RNA sequence: AGGACCGAACCGACUAAUGUUGAAAAAUUAGCGGAUGACUUGUGGCUGGGGGUGAAAGGCCAAUCAAACCGGGAGAUAGCU
RNA sequence: AGCGUCGAGUCGGCCUGCGCGGAAGAU
RNA sequence: CACAGGUGGUCAGGUAGAGAAUACCAAGGCGCUUGAGAGAACUCGGGUGAAGGAACUAGGCAAAAUGGUGCCGUAACUUC
RNA sequence: AAUUCCUUGUCGGGUAAGUUCCGACCUGCACGAAUGGCGUAAUGAUGGCCAGGCUGUCUCCACCCGAGACUCAGUGAAAUU
RNA sequence: GAUGUCGGCUCAUCACAUCCUGGGGCUGAAGUAGGUCCCAAGGGUAUGGCUGUUCGCCAUUUAAAGUGGUACGCGAGCUGGGUUUAGAACGUCGUGAGACAGUUCGGUCCCUAUCUGCCGUGGGCGCUGGAGAACUGAGGGGGGCUGCUCCUAGUACGAGAGGACCGGAGUGGACGCAUCACUGGUGUUCGGGUUGUCAUGCCAAUGGCACUGCCCGGUAGCUAAAUGCGGAAGAGAUAAGUGCUGAAAGCAUCUAAGCACGAAACUUGCCCCGAGAUGAGUUCUCCCUGACCCUUUAAGGGUCCUGAAGGAACGUUGAAGACGACGACGUUGAUAGGCCGGGUGUGUAAGCGCAGCGAUGCGUUGAGCUAACCGGUACUAAUGAACCGUGAGGCUUAACC
């Protein structure tokens, strides 16, 4: 499993050797396990969990009466993470960041900024054309988007301007600065997807 | 760049199944003077959440 | 992007925005009541409530920064004499805005803004 | 951060006194040299009778950059101005026999420890 | 927020003395040879600083050996030993580029009388 | 003194961008040339179509030019569509 | 054929029916 | 066309300036007959840019740059 | 060579590298003496080539300020079919 | 009654007759490195000088600088150097007008996208009572490059010279994703310096205008040059190829039966989308338990009563956004503005005093001011309502109670 946390922000870590470590602090609270998934009910194994707290009144009854039934408090959201054979968590169980305790790599999955609608140039990479030397109108412009009559159309997956960012991106292998269950602060190196207090999903690394 | 052949009465219906204007969802009335109004906006009589305000 | 950004460009110029509500500003502390579009009154109480704060001290000082600001010794004098004294005890919040529907040339959302004590 | 055109002065008595960068080596499309990379040069200008001539093509270290070089902790070294030592074409070993202005310790390596002992000052 | 600012905190040096643009400082910093820590010395005049809590820096300039170079040094970061003020410059403004464009008579700084 | 020099008005039109169902059937913007002369400009006059006028580009002769425009021969003729 | 032995087939052409390889291309 | 065009003459304030250039003003005249929001791509017209500095390109096209007055000083060549 | 087809002739110069340029050679396909030859200071919005300065021309784009584009209200085209 | 033509730029997409990387057989293959043939299309596959060039030659790289198809891909995407209008000249031909598969200088590149397509983003209805969530994963997409160094080991091999396989570790290039902690750019919303001028009666102090007048710094945000991360290992089935056992064919034979191995290709593993997957799936939770009339009596049509869960609407808004959408918040409240404290930035305000003939200096004073930042704080605006959505949800058959 993982742990659902929040983006705190960024800062470094000087360690002894004079090294500055680029750290994004997750906020991990502690997951409280709100569903137990099995291969009987559900076909498959899972934990649903939920952190921090949510406001009485905007908890509705459909959601009121899940977290009812489960004996925990409501939280912001729900999330799950698929078992492995070898775990098993019982509905109500309290999961803390210091699961990662002995964790040396995590991925963190995020949801990025978002650039809204995006150019070629800044969603693609493309290359603009020339500023001058008679260029008409067509400075960050495509360019061709085809060839001719064959074959007379654009291809699927073409690379075009559209919405950019506000997306689901892991990043990998993030080594694990330092894990504090007093603070319920998990430092991992380096930049994780999203903006300053969005929701982070830290897993161990797949790799 | 121009149309190849003629659109029809169809598709533009079509197009303006879109267009349709909605209406106010529902008039408010006021504490004092008893006059619907747009919600959060003051009344013609210059009444608002039962204050005479203009 | 505008991510984090304060502030209405509203299609205008920076030199023509300050101007606009730097005679704004002086028209409300005028009038104590003005109607004007909603998002002017909305920015407008980024202006004007700076201006009644820096009233609450009379100073020399104060003064000038508010003539700088307004470029009008008749406005900074009501601040200065009335609105500074108005409001002492309260912290902020010197203005409300009222909606007040819809402009008959250019179908604009129209607002009332008003000090509050008025 | 250095690319193709980019003229260098010389810090050693090679002869050279400005060179410019006609090639970055070590990779296809590789854009930039910085400190302690290898890149090709041309000699532009020479002094009358230093070791090497006007026009010759050759290798040369780079060992000051105005765009600098960063260290573990997140500082900066810049210098004033680009500067390279003139290597020989296949050896890579230092033509001149002095140093002239502070190194960075990005050139500790097995290879250029000539340059490291020679110079006055190592950053 | 507050979090980091309590990660912070526990980082940053207590001791570090008062010092402003124009003045010049010595930065003594660790230097490695595998094993061997010695403290090298780096004397200039100060012509920036960013105030930015653990993120503080500052950029020192010194021409050495015919050739100027700017060390920005981390101010939190263990790798500066010390920092003495030696002299105490007067200028008017916060950030010395300017310095970058002169020599020798040109880039003289008057002492700060205090 | 000057078909002298630098440079506004004034007269031009070398470059680029824009515009190209234009703001405009030739312009605008930034630069550009001449600027006491073979200069420029107002008003009026004269030259008429195989004719004029032309520091000559077949240029110009009312947004028309290797033969103007209008009316007429005239429903030219069209082995072509 | 394997090899003195062991026990029934064994050898290579001819003709001919049908197959096999030779056989790489662009949405 | 209530059209960024074209149209001869006359008048000529103040400060700075060589000036009828140019900047800011006076007298006087006007805000250009759709507005209101928003603050994506892209287009237009601009500002700034690390390191590099013509590697761009048919071509330094475009941009950047130079830019005033006094004085010092100024080559080949020349019809002086 | 505003002339040379063969041709990027050959040699020299400049460049790391020069079908262009400059200087030569003469093998002038197919120069040449008022449909002038050769030279020439000065002049040129003239053609070619080189350098210094300079830079978003480019490596390789980033950000920002404005006018559109986008949304609302009013008015309301076009080519084409 | 028009299908724009060379070269470049931008953006590609496919083939494999493979340039590199991968696998392998033979070699006149000791090793290193070559030659030749087979398999293999996953990814990768120079910058410059000259020329309109494609090309070519040249310089210097690279693991390599592949060959082709795509209207010799791509001008309703850009360019306009070449070329093929009108001007002009040279050589040449012609008595000449003129002409050249000669040369030379100059010389207008239009289109607001209806349809298909493609990139994004909503609205509708469906999915069989309505609703709020969490999911499963049919299917689809992305990704897949590689150098050098060190160890193994100066070991195997070799007369020496040189010098490995296999295995392992590090550090790069190019490319991609994220991010802003750091280094920086920008920062016409912050602070300051300064020229000309106009004004606020004047001084002092300020404001307007002059590209933000010109500049110097710089907060937040955005961002690359900044710094984190990625390509995988592994698994399955294989290609060329290598085999085991093994007859047909007493022998032999990798194959006919049977069995093993074998590559960046293939199927997975990694990342992202994804139940309109109409084959419309699953799990958890929530909600509605009135009366009555009519008649071609049927999955029928009304009246009164009722109005849930929830949704929407409106408002304050956002690190979300063209608009829709998406997220936060609405007094039982930190949603925004203001306000308070801090930070940051600028760099010692004004006023007064003191020193000086004066410009100006010094003191008060690291002062004053300070955006988008941080922590707080109900002062202002987020209103009591109203609106949409109903009232236990078909038939058949089966199992069971
Ligand atoms: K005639
Ligand atoms: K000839
Ligand atoms: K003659
Ligand atoms: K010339
Ligand atoms: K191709
Ligand atoms: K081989
Ligand atoms: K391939
Ligand atoms: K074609
Ligand atoms: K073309
Ligand atoms: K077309
Ligand atoms: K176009
Ligand atoms: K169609
Ligand atoms: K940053
Ligand atoms: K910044
Ligand atoms: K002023
Ligand atoms: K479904
Ligand atoms: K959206
Ligand atoms: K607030
Ligand atoms: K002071
Ligand atoms: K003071
Ligand atoms: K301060
Ligand atoms: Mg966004
Ligand atoms: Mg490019
Ligand atoms: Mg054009
Ligand atoms: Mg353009
Ligand atoms: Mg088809
Ligand atoms: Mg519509
Ligand atoms: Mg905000
Ligand atoms: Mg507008
Ligand atoms: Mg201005
Ligand atoms: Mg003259
Ligand atoms: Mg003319
Ligand atoms: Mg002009
Ligand atoms: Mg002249
Ligand atoms: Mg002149
Ligand atoms: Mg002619
Ligand atoms: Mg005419
Ligand atoms: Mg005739
Ligand atoms: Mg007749
Ligand atoms: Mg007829
Ligand atoms: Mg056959
Ligand atoms: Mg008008
Ligand atoms: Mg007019
Ligand atoms: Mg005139
Ligand atoms: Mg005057
Ligand atoms: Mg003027
Ligand atoms: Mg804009
Ligand atoms: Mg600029
Ligand atoms: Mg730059
Ligand atoms: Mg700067
Ligand atoms: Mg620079
Ligand atoms: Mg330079
Ligand atoms: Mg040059
Ligand atoms: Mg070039
Ligand atoms: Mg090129
Ligand atoms: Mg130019
Ligand atoms: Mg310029
Ligand atoms: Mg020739
Ligand atoms: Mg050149
Ligand atoms: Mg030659
Ligand atoms: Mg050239
Ligand atoms: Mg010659
Ligand atoms: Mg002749
Ligand atoms: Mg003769
Ligand atoms: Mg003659
Ligand atoms: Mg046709
Ligand atoms: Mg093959
Ligand atoms: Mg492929
Ligand atoms: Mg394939
Ligand atoms: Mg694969
Ligand atoms: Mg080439
Ligand atoms: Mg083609
Ligand atoms: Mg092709
Ligand atoms: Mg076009
Ligand atoms: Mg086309
Ligand atoms: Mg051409
Ligand atoms: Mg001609
Ligand atoms: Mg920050
Ligand atoms: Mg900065
Ligand atoms: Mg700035
Ligand atoms: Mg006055
Ligand atoms: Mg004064
Ligand atoms: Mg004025
Ligand atoms: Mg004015
Ligand atoms: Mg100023
Ligand atoms: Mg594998
Ligand atoms: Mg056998
Ligand atoms: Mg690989
Ligand atoms: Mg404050
Ligand atoms: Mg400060
Ligand atoms: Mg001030
Ligand atoms: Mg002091
Ligand atoms: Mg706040
Ligand atoms: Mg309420």
């Amino acid at each position: 499993i993982g742990l659902v946390g929040k983006k705190v922000g960024m800062t470094r870590i000087f360690t002894e050797d004079g090294v500055s470590i680029p750290v994004t602090v997750i906020e991990v609270e502690a997951n409280r396990v709100t569903q137990v998934k099995d291969l009987a009910n559900d076909g498959y194994r899972a934990i649903q969990v939920t952190t921090g707290a949510k406001k009485a009144n905007r908890v509705t009854k459909p959601e009121a009466g899940h977290f009812a039934k489960a004996g925990v408090e409501a939280g912001r959201g729900l999330w799950e993470f698929r078992l492995a054979e070898g775990e098993e968590f019982t509905v109500g169980q309290s999961i803390s960041v210091e699961l990662f305790a002995d964790v040396k790599k995590v991925d963190v999955t995020g949801t990025s900024k978002g650039k809204g609608f995006a150019g070629t140039v800044k969603r693609w990479n493309f290359r603009t054309q020339d500023a001058t030397h008679g260029n008409s109108l067509s400075h960050r412009v495509p360019g061709s988007i085809g060839q001719n009559q064959t074959p007379g159309k654009v291809f699927k997956g073409k690379k075009m301007a559209g919405q950019m960012g506000n997306e689901r991106v892991t990043v990998q292998s993030l080594d694990v600065v330092r894990v504090d269950a007093e603070r319920n602060l998990l430092l991992v190196k380096g930049a994780v997807p999203g903006a300053t207090g969005s929701d982070l999903i830290v897993k161990p690394a797949v790799k | 760049a121009v149309q190849q052949n003629k659109p029809t009465r169809s598709k533009r219906g079509m197009r303006r199944s879109h267009d349709a204007l909605t209406a106010v969802t529902s008039l408010s009335v006021d504490k004092t003077s008893g006059e619907k109004h747009l919600r959060h906006h003051i009344t013609a009589d210059g009444y608002y959440r039962g204050r005479k305000v203009i | 992007m505008r991510h984090r950004k304060s502030g209405r460009q509203l299609n205008r110029n920076s030199s023509h925005r300050q101007a606009m509500f730097r005679n704004m500003a002086g028209s409300l502390v005028r009038h104590e009541i003005i109607k004007t579009t909603l998002p002017k009154a909305k920015e407008l109480r980024r202006v004007v409530e700076p201006l009644i704060t820096l009233a609450k001290t009379d100073s020399v000082a104060n003064r000038r920064l508010a003539f700088a600001r307004t470029r009008d010794n008749e406005i900074v004098a009501k601040l200065f004499n009335e609105l500074g004294p108005r409001f002492a005890s309260r912290a902020g919040g010197y203005t409300r805005i009222l909606k007040c529907g819809f402009r008959a040339g250019d179908n604009a959302p129209m607002a009332y803004i008003e000090l509050v004590d008025r | 951060m250095i690319q193709e055109q980019t003229m260098l002065n010389v810090a050693d008595n090679s002869g050279a006194r400005r060179v410019m960068c006609i090639k970055v080596l070590g990779g296809s499309h590789r854009r930039y040299a910085g400190v302690g990379d290898i890149i090709k040069i041309t000699i532009k200008e020479a002094i009358p009778r230093g070791k090497v001539k006007k026009g010759d093509v050759l290798k040369a270290v780079v060992v000051r950059t105005k765009k600098g070089v960063r260290r573990p902790d997140g500082s900066v070294i810049r210098f004033d101005g680009n500067a390279c030592v003139l290597l020989n074409n296949n050896s890579e070993q230092p033509i001149g026999t002095r140093i002239f202005g502070p190194v960075t310790r990005e050139l500790r390596s097995e290879k250029f420890m000539k340059i490291i002992s020679l110079a006055p000052e190592v950053l | 927020s507050n979090i980091i600012k309590q990660l912070e905190q526990e980082q940053m040096k207590q001791d570090v003395p008062s010092f402003r643009p124009g003045d010049t400082v010595e930065v003594k910093v660790w230097v490695v040879e595998g094993s061997k820590k010695r403290l090298q010395a780096f004397e200039g005049v100060v012509i920036a600083i960013r105030n930015r809590g653990l993120h503080s820096a500052f950029t020192v300039r010194k021409i050495s050996n015919g050739e100027g170079v700017e060390r920005v040094f981390q101010t939190h970061s263990p790798v500066v030993d010390s920092i003495s003020v030696k002299r105490r410059g007067a200028v008017r403004k916060a950030k010395l580029y300017y310095l970058r464009e002169r020599t020798g008579k040109a880039a003289r700084i008057k002492e700060r009388l205090n």
